């Protein structure tokens, strides 16, 4: 995740393995239970689309949802690049680069350019677009697999 | 065991079987079109006389939490 | 929550995953006992009322319970916008909006709001006031759930 | 399980499907509104006869503590 | 593994007993599980080639895939000699010496020497040559002991 | 439970009693007054006949330690 340093700047420190466990032992425990959207929400806070996509990845089992959900991804991201067409001309350098769909999803940008926009000034938040996808297919799964 | 002996069950829940479809696909790594290939065509194949019959009803262009509700009662 | 940094001003840290479980595992194991009451009170210590609402939301079961608690926080927060009439005239630049019952229950409220109000000089103890309907709706269900 | 299926037992405290009903609530994803509705209407349709009868005489305007107080002998 | 200081000077820290601990654990539980791949790169953050043999060396049991890999990382060893020669005359006394695939394996090198190369400007990722070695030999095993 | 419906057992000792007292006077949330009224009156009342022939023998102006003591042979 990206955190406050002590010197009053945002700075990247990896994630816990006790956080890791935890966010393994809601979904061994919970599975498709509605508690695990806010509580992926507060295991999420300051949260990289890299430790998104790692904590996505590092699932075992319910491969039908994890499925669902990576098409959810896909299609949200797919959404994105549709709505926010590229924009005029070469890229400044100046400044650096607009987002795509697949860099909020994490898999075409890098963990520098993941600080770079975020941490600028104004900053964009990628995270949240991606954690929105993340909750929107929380839904889709939930109201599947109510019985 | 090989992605071609994953089939679903005479009496198993296609959602079972989906599951178990998905994580061999996951030990297949695969070009992403010829896994869009085998998730088109092995996923029906294999899939049990009853849900297949239900599944050719559905047509093509069809998405997976759609399949999921249609072959839930059999 | 809102605690103290070393440098000597109040910032903002997220709390902990072994502090949230230990919510979860009170809950679990008191379920509507009185001892959960001081539990809560100690647990909430620096608390926002995005903290307070994410430790409502992460409840599973007692779902009857869950409902007249909300219901409580609505009748409370109704009580505290008829009480306290919204202000005269337009809102200062120079200075930060009111809150309503709903900044409270930090429905309206943004985080950055929230800190706003409770940082500021004079700070508003906008945690303390849902902890009493907190409080006081533990009563009624304490109460209730008496046999 | 959809909402609709959610029903009180003939020897089911009222409690326990109270319980149930903001549950299976919990996981509707529809308007307050719409769910302000289905509280009012489809709790009271679905409880049991006998506590049917006490809820009845409750009247209108009434809240959860008097309802799950009101059929606590039921 | 080679951390960010305080100061703002990358510095050697030791891995922690509970870190260990849950590698084994891991390996333990899910043995040659796909899973355990995203895992071990998470717990691989900033970690250096003396401290991945030390994870492979502390594994007990599946010796057949340990020595399958082995014998993987000596062979992507080889082939990093084969590809990258020796360079042109004597070694400047200016500079510090280029790896071979055995220093990339943490056999040739001291940890002094795994921090020159990889806090010195430009830094060479060691780590992250060793890491695809590991994840290629990973694929190899996932491969092979899928039934 | 309600605090008047806290009685003690014919068998049962004061002491198992006088625990299940101050945990229902524990869910209650009476003025001290009040409460002060409850533990002087209703323990006595509902403690049974051998313990409260035991009881009235104190007379009044007795701590709980003294009550405590004075029931356990009872």
């Amino acid at each position: 995740p990206i955190v406050q340093n002590l010197q009053g700047q945002m700075v990247h420190q990896a994630i816990s393995p006790r956080t890791l466990n935890a966010w393994v032992k809601v979904v061994e425990e919970k599975a498709f239970s509605p508690e695990v959207i806010p509580m992926f929400s507060a295991l999420s806070e300051g949260a990289t689309p890299q430790d998104l996509n790692t904590m996505l990845n590092t699932v075992g089992g319910h491969q039908a949802a994890m499925q669902m959900l990576k098409e959810t991804i896909n299609e949200e991201a797919a959404e994105w690049d549709r709505l926010h067409p590229v924009h005029a001309g070469p890229i400044a350098p100046g400044q650096m680069r607009e987002p795509r769909g697949s860099d909020i999803a994490g898999t075409t940008s890098t963990l520098q350019e993941q600080i770079g926009w975020m941490t600028h000034n104004p900053p964009i938040p990628v995270g949240e677009i991606y954690k929105r996808w993340i909750i929107l297919g929380l839904n889709k799964i939930v109201r599947m697999y109510s019985p | 065991t090989s992605i071609l002996d994953i089939r679903q069950g005479p009496k198993e829940p296609f959602r079972d079987y989906v599951d178990r479809f998905y994580k061999t696909l996951r030990a297949e790594q695969a070009s992403q079109e010829v896994k869009n290939w085998m998730t088109e065509t092995l996923l029906v194949q294999n899939a049990n006389p009853d849900c297949k019959t239900i599944l050719k009803a559905l047509g093509p262009g069809a998405t997976l939490e759609e399949m999921m509700t249609a072959c839930q009662g059999v």
